[PDB]
RNA sequence: GUAUGUCUAAAGUUAGCUCUUAUUUACUAACAAACUAG
RNA sequence: GAAUCUCUUUGCCUUUUGGCUUAGAUCAAGUGUAGUAUCUGUUCUUUGUAACA
């Protein structure tokens, strides 16, 4: 398990890729830290870093501080100060959410700021509106660089790979709009899931594309909306009917 | 003649049926592009084939004067040139943008031209040729001239361009202030008129002729074609106009005076409407239901 | 006449119009007002109401549809219609 | 110059408590505009730092406190307490919350309490509406039949888990079904040994199935036009069993 | 003929060249609002939502 | 010729009359015989 | 005798002139090509009966 060891260097100082970005531009803004004087080639780009959480996780500083916000770098894959850092270097379980039960609802699990709503790409950090749970998984043609899968196999492997990062509610590839909606049992593990899988990509290392896996632009996660279908309006009716009978049962116990 | 019944079935698609042709001077064949699956051809009562290798609905299906292979605008980014006899591959243009009407120039079947809706049209043979740039918004619909050797082309802006053979420079650009746009535009067959939709519900006809000013009093005006993309229609030498409409209604119409004579009730915004070249005083028209009725 | 006269004649008028066609609760903390309005009262004002504003708009049609010195448009015609009538 | 609402849960178990306050700190994550910004931190040894993230308005307009983003009287989510309103009245009071600039900041200026904040302001409608509540509640692998859409796969985890003493599982929501999926043999024997039996989870039931075939996903289906259609055959023959 | 003509042209000239290119662009923009609803009632009819 | 304005998928959100045709006239053009803008 | 509809007149203005200064200021001295717009000239047109499902 986890719990047993300490966490590991995913990257060293020198093995990381320099902040500034690729050049899509002619010069270099230091203050946004951006590019200038044309916009053409895509900003975006497959992270090369993974998380792989089974290795990689384990007791950091963190725990001996009793700090209970997780680690935006060891989503990404990407810490260099491995069990040094002030943040946690392991998959958010029962426990760790349930002493989030605080302040989840106002930062998320990374310690970043929820906004008011969200963006009009609905991707970001998240709100503290919306209990948000389901997370939008597109960008699937890149993922998989463009290669022809059946819909049943790309369901089969965001099953696998978001099944690392929590416990799932229920998870749904569309097969006509190349989408998946995994949503979760608590809504930091659809954070720290968010973060886990940003621009990431679906390719097996059992697959030819392996060498040529940094090329396109990968996977797409963000904040879903809710499901427009009725018989899903009815069951999150019906559970948020069953979460405030419960919150009833505890209002009357505090007064 | 006029058409006054709704006659034959014709059940096509359970989906749009979103275009209608005739193979020209032989009324044997139909085509119909509907949204979800591919091309069906009706006889006159019969059915011959499908023509799979589409994914998604088509704008337009043009013949040639060869006449063995129609050209398929489907919205999928890609243009392909079936035969009617066989159904193999000519070419298959993947392009960047979604194509609006695909037309074929009368001499050649070499001749071959793709509206885009990136604002540009590309001029094709049997394998890019000849770009044209001039509209600045996307491309509607195409037409040429008699027996070819020069091209029309109308776009979601209000100006219609003569284009010439393998020529970026527009002869003409019509535009005025008050003209909406021509989303479809059909050559009259005495090939000296030009009748062209526009979404002030209303047909205008302009001239053939260098000194190309339109004529006063030849506009059609009593339709509701304003959100569709409507066809237009001619009979054999050019006694009627029939035009479809949103009311699902079909509208025919005369020349010297252009009053309305027919204001069917047929069973959805009527939009694709063919006369017959053989058959003197009957009309094939789809809507979006997919059951062609033939009038 | 005047704004007072006028809403004294149109009091007049709407009950010649009502000639021509014919509880109070409260709570205790909220204090607000319930009154017992009966629906047949309620769509017959409304209905009456639709009536009169669609007869004022029919009459306004009348006066619109009417023309008969010199002008460019139509604006101007109702400009010059306004200079007549200022010369009494 | 109003004081902060802050509840006893964000400050904490502590009755000395140092606070930061900052004159216009930065934009309230409601109406964007700038105020005094109070940050602390719970203890003094404490490696989060908490700050108000709301403006005294919008903390007041929805009765709320300023860190922890709950009720200050009840200290539950505004969504939720605006539901339990609306479960009581027969009137769905909900918070009309902004889109736009210029709206947020009109509608945090206003001297009102918006929302379910009024009923929550005051004890006394406070405690009616609490014994109003009083009153509502007054009044190697394994393949899985009968599973309804309310079912979550955790929870299929959790009971599997549970009757076990403690491995990955698969469920098409839309075929309705569910299978079970690991690697040790004797895990199999045990799961044999702790039951078609029935998985009883909150009463609903799950019938199992010994699952020779190695399932993908595709083995539930590999379609959305498929999943409807076996869940439609697959009701049918749980009424064979029935 | 010539000149009672463009006097009769001058005349009806009311809206100044910004009032006419506003009327211009109001065309302009409901010519482009009917044609993006064409467009998506044509997709609409195709079920691309 | 400027100011300035407008367009631009890489990313997929869940079920008398009708007509051809020429002359004339009017307004426009950084289009021609190295440079000129509010 | 009670009242509806249509007109005529009156009253309300109903798409009803929404700043200023030196009337704010000064007015082609060509051609060719082209575009746009208009005039004039020119030609053409005016149903019963029977059987079957
Ligand atoms: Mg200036
Ligand atoms: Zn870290
Ligand atoms: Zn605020
Ligand atoms: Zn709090």
């Amino acid at each position: 398990s986890w719990r047993d060891k300490s966490a590991k260097v995913q990257v060293k100082e020198s093995e990381l890729p320099s902040s500034i970005p690729a050049q899509t531009g002619l010069t270099f803004n230091i203050w946004y830290n951006k590019w200038s004087q044309g916009f053409a080639g895509n900003t975006r780009f497959v992270s090369p870093f993974a998380l792989q959480p089974q290795l990689h996780s384990g007791k950091t500083r963190g725990d001996n501080d009793g700090q209970l916000f997780f680690c935006l770098f060891f989503a990404k894959g990407m810490c260099c100060l491995g069990p040094k850092c002030e943040y946690l270097h392991h998959i958010p379980d029962e426990e760790d959410i349930g002493k989030l039960a605080l302040r989840t609802e106002v930062l998320d699990c990374f310690g970043r700021e929820k906004f008011a709503d969200y963006r009009e790409d609905m991707g970001g950090i998240g709100s503290f509106r919306k209990k948000n749970k389901t997370l939008y998984v597109g960008g699937i043609d890149g993922a998989l660089n463009s290669k022809h899968l059946k819909p049943a196999q790309i369901e089969s492997r965001i099953r696998f790979v978001f099944s690392r990062l929590g416990d799932i509610d229920r998870i749904r590839y569309v097969e006509s709009k190349n989408c998946g909606f995994v949503k979760f049992k608590y809504q930091a593990n659809a954070e720290f899931a968010k973060e886990a899988m940003s621009n990431q990509t679906l390719l097996l290392p059992s697959d030819k594309e392996w060498d040529d896996r940094r090329e396109g632009t990968g996977l797409l996660v963000k904040w879903a909306n809710e499901d427009p279908d009725p018989a899903a309006q009815k069951r999150l009716q019906e559970e948020l009917k069953l979460e405030s009978l419960n919150m009833m049962v505890h209002l009357i116990n505090n007064n | 003649y006029l058409p006054k019944k709704v006659i034959r079935n014709y059940p096509g698609h359970p989906e749009g049926t979103t275009a209608l042709k005739f193979l020209p001077k032989t009324g044997h064949l139909i085509l119909s592009g509907g949204n979800d699956h591919t091309i069906k051809i009706w006889d006159f009562y019969e059915c011959l084939r499908d023509f799979q290798g589409h994914n998604k609905p088509i704008k337009a299906l043009r013949f040639t004067e060869d006449c063995q292979s129609f050209l398929s605008s489907s919205f999928d980014r890609s243009v392909k040139i079936w035969d009617t006899e066989t159904g193999k591959v000519k070419t298959r243009l993947h392009l960047n943008s979604t194509p609006a009407d695909v037309e074929s120039r009368p001499t050649n079947p070499h001749e071959f031209i793709v509206g885009l809706s990136n604002s540009k049209i590309l001029h094709y043979d049997d394998g890019l040729v000849q770009t044209y740039d001039h509209h600045l918004s996307s491309i509607l619909a195409l037409k040429y001239f008699p027996d070819g050797s020069k091209f029309i082309s109308s776009s979601e802006d209000k100006t219609v361009r003569i284009w010439e053979n393998q020529i970026n420079v527009p002869i003409k650009q019509i535009s005025d202030t008050a003209q909406h746009s021509m989303p479809f535009l059909n050559v009259h067959p005495s090939q000296n008129y030009f009748c062209a939709q526009s979404m002030d519900n209303r047909i205008y006809s302009f001239s053939l002729k260098p000194k190309y000013k339109r004529h006063p009093k030849k506009i059609f005006k009593g339709h509701s074609s304003a959100g569709y993309g409507i066809s237009l229609a001619f009979s054999g030498d050019g006694r009627y106009i029939c035009s479809g409409d949103s009311k699902s209604r079909l509208f025919t119409w005369d020349w010297n005076t252009s009053r309305l004579l027919n204001n069917i009730k047929i069973p959805k915004p009527i939009t694709q409407v063919d006369w017959h070249p053989q058959e003197t005083s009957k009309v094939i028209c789809s809507g979006a239901a997919g059951k062609i009725y033939v009038c | 006449i005047s704004y007072d006269q006028l809403a004294k004649l149109s009091y007049e008028k709407t009950l010649r119009n009502l000639a021509t066609q014919t509880k109070v609760q409260k709570d205790t903390k909220t204090g607000k007002i319930t009154i017992a309005d009966d629906d047949k009262l309620v769509n017959k004002l409304a209905v009456s109401l639709q009536s009169e504003s669609k007869k004022r708009y029919e009459a306004r049609k009348r006066q619109m549809q009417n023309a008969k010195e010199s002008f460019i448009n139509d604006k101007n015609k109702q400009f010059n219609e306004k200079l007549s009538r200022e010369s009494k | 110059e109003p004081p902060p609402n802050i509840c006893e849960q964000c400050l904490g178990d502590e009755a000395n408590i140092r606070m930061t306050k900052i004159p216009q700190g930065s934009e309230c994550k409601i109406c964007t505009l700038p105020f005094t910004l109070y940050h602390f931190k719970t203890s003094k040894r404490s490696n989060n730092i908490i700050k108000t993230l709301i403006c005294v308005r919008c903390a007041t307009q929805r009765n709320i406190c300023q860190c922890c983003m709950l009720d200050s009287r009840w200290h539950i989510p505004i969504q939720l307490r605006d539901h339990l309103i609306s479960l009581v009245n027969e009137e769905n009071v909900m918070t009309e919350e902004a889109k736009n600039d210029m709206m947020k900041r009109f509608l945090s200026l206003k001297n009102v309490k918006l929302g379910g904040a009024q009923i929550t302001s005051d004890p006394s409608e406070a405690d009616n509406i609490v014994d109003k509540l009083k009153n509502i509640l007054l009044r190697k692998s394994f393949f899985l039949y009968n599973i309804d859409a309310s079912i979550p796969e955790w929870k299929i985890t959790d009971t599997v888990s549970q009757l076990l003493g403690i491995l990955s599982l698969i469920v098409n929501h839309k075929a309705k079904c569910g299978g079970l999926r690991f690697q040790s043999s004797e895990l199999g024997e045990r799961f044999v040994s702790k039951i078609r039996g029935v998985l009883l989870i909150d009463r609903f039931r799950i019938f199992i199935i010994p699952w020779s075939s190695g399932f993908s996903a595709a083995s539930f289906g590999t379609n959305t036009a498929e999943n409807i259609k076996l869940s439609l055959s697959l009701n049918k023959l749980i009424q064979l069993e029935l | 003929k010539e000149m009672l003509a463009e006097a009769r042209a001058r005349l009806l000239n009311t809206q100044g060249k910004k009032a006419t290119r506003k009327i211009r662009e109001r065309m302009l923009e409901e010519s482009k609002r009917i044609a993006e609803l064409q467009k998506r009632r044509e997709l609409k009819q195709a079920g691309i939502n």
